[PDB]
């Protein structure tokens, strides 16, 4: 029976821009995650009405970006999934475990990128991002940015700007 | 595109119930996820409760113990029945869709909404 | 939550100067950055300077250093813009805005997308009107 509790009650999650990503062995599907979806505030999946469960942090108002043929920094610099997706997107409100007093900085996203990311691609690197014309030579200013920004959690934070756990299943 | 239909508001005094209901268009109906939400004037809108395919419901906690939602697919109807109703419920209600087999509790994740119902609390 | 308010706009002839203020409430992140920006009908919008509240540190816009200066009032919540020597190229909207810096291990880097940003003020550098 395929290990999915252990996908979903991770204590840490990554940042979308470091998505993580855990190969799951051929398993009997274990179908009370469905009948459970009622914990979650999104269940949706693509091709159904090889196992990899990528899982992640965004803010509440990029959830819609967790869907084949979306765009949007999230769908094209972080996270991409293919047109022909099978598999479901799952996602849970964590500003209880995510957000915190002053800021938490910890979750980050990527801003910039020369080109969208191919469907499951990740991209980890920091160089700083070219904007205007002139080679930053890895120095700040207004034409010259790192390419990742915090999200800065709070938890009196609108449920837009909170934070999101997000579950792909890909079979 | 589904249309979505409250009916049931008015007034109440406190302490009074009063039960609305939603009735829905469309196929999807039962495996879609329905919604309440409710409007008060100079405040932002706000979640109040919402049921998902399997039955399965979430409250805010502002209406825990005093709303009940439920759903009768046969129908295509959810209710919001509202019990030991305050003078701070008074607002206008409105129920939404989700084609999702979550419970989604925010409203940028619903799909489609009804028109809204007035709900008076003296 | 989060207000910004610009203030201090006018016109004035080249070669002279404004004073523009920011007032912010709602400020409750611990590492933020606050930038003016400036947008004029037909060009794109431009940074013109930048604080935060790591190190403290300001950078300017190449167009505006030495003319131009940033700082934060010590007794409440506002920031200002000192305009020195206007020139007519500087006329635009000016806005302020307010966001999280990037915390990336140990190291603080600059944002560029702001969460709020105020209303503007308008400055109109002119020997006219
Ligand atoms: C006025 N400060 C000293 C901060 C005041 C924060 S408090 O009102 O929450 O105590 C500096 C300052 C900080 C941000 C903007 C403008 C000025």
């Amino acid at each position: 029976l395929c290990p999915f509790g252990e996908v979903f009650n991770a204590t840490r999650f990554a940042s979308v821009y470091a998505w993580n990503r855990k190969r799951i062995s051929n398993c009997v599907a274990d179908y009370s995650v469905l009948y459970n979806s009622a914990s979650f505030s999104t269940f949706k999946c693509y091709g159904v009405s090889n196992v990899y469960a990528d899982s992640f942090v965004i803010r509440g108002d990029e959830v819609r970006q967790i869907a084949p043929g979306q765009t949007g920094k999230i769908a094209d610099y972080n996270y991409k999934l293919p047109d022909d997706f099978t598999g479901c997107v799952i996602a849970w409100n964590s500003n209880n475990l995510d957000s915190k007093v002053g800021g938490n900085y910890n979750y980050l996203y990527r801003l910039f990128r020369k080109s969208n990311l191919k469907p499951f691609e990740r991209d980890i690197s920091t160089e700083i991002y070219q904007a205007g014309s002139t080679p930053c030579n890895g120095v700040e200013g207004f034409n010259c940015y790192f390419p990742l920004q915090s999200y800065g959690f709070q938890p009196t934070n609108g449920v837009g700007y909170q934070p999101y756990r997000v579950v792909v299943l890909s079979f | 595109q589904v249309q979505l239909v409250e009916s049931g508001g008015g007034l109440v005094q406190a302490g009074g119930s009063l039960r609305l209901s939603c009735a829905a268009s469309g196929r999807t109906f039962s495996n879609d996820a329905l919604g309440w939400f409710r409007q008060a004037p100079r405040k932002e809108r706000e979640f109040v409760a919402a049921i998902n395919w399997n039955s399965g419901t979430y409250y805010a906690d502002s209406v825990k113990g005093r709303f009940t939602i439920s759903r009768d697919n046969a129908k295509n109807t959810v209710y919001l029945q509202m019990n030991s109703l305050k003078p701070e419920d008074t607002a206008v209600y409105s129920c939404a869709a989700a084609s999702d087999y979550g419970l989604p509790r925010e409203d940028f994740l619903y799909d489609y909404w009804g028109q809204g119902t007035q709900v008076t609390v003296s | 939550q989060v207000q910004l308010v610009e203030s201090g706009g006018g016109l004035v002839q080249p070669g002279g100067s404004l004073r523009l203020s920011c007032a912010a409430s709602g400020i409750t992140l611990d590492y933020y950055a606050i930038g003016w920006f400036r947008q004029a009908p037909g060009k794109e919008r431009e940074g013109v300077s930048r604080i935060r509240s790591s190190d403290g540190s300001t950078n300017y816009a190449d167009s505006v250093k030495g003319r131009f200066t940033m700082s934060r009032d010590n007794a409440k919540n506002t920031v200002y813009l000192q305009m020195n020597s206007l020139k007519p190229e500087d006329t635009a909207v000016y806005y302020c805005a307010y966001g999280p810096l990037t915390k990336y291990g140990s190291s603080w880097y600059w944002p560029y997308e702001y969460d709020y940003w105020g209303q503007g003020t308008q400055v109109t550098v002119s020997s006219t009107s």
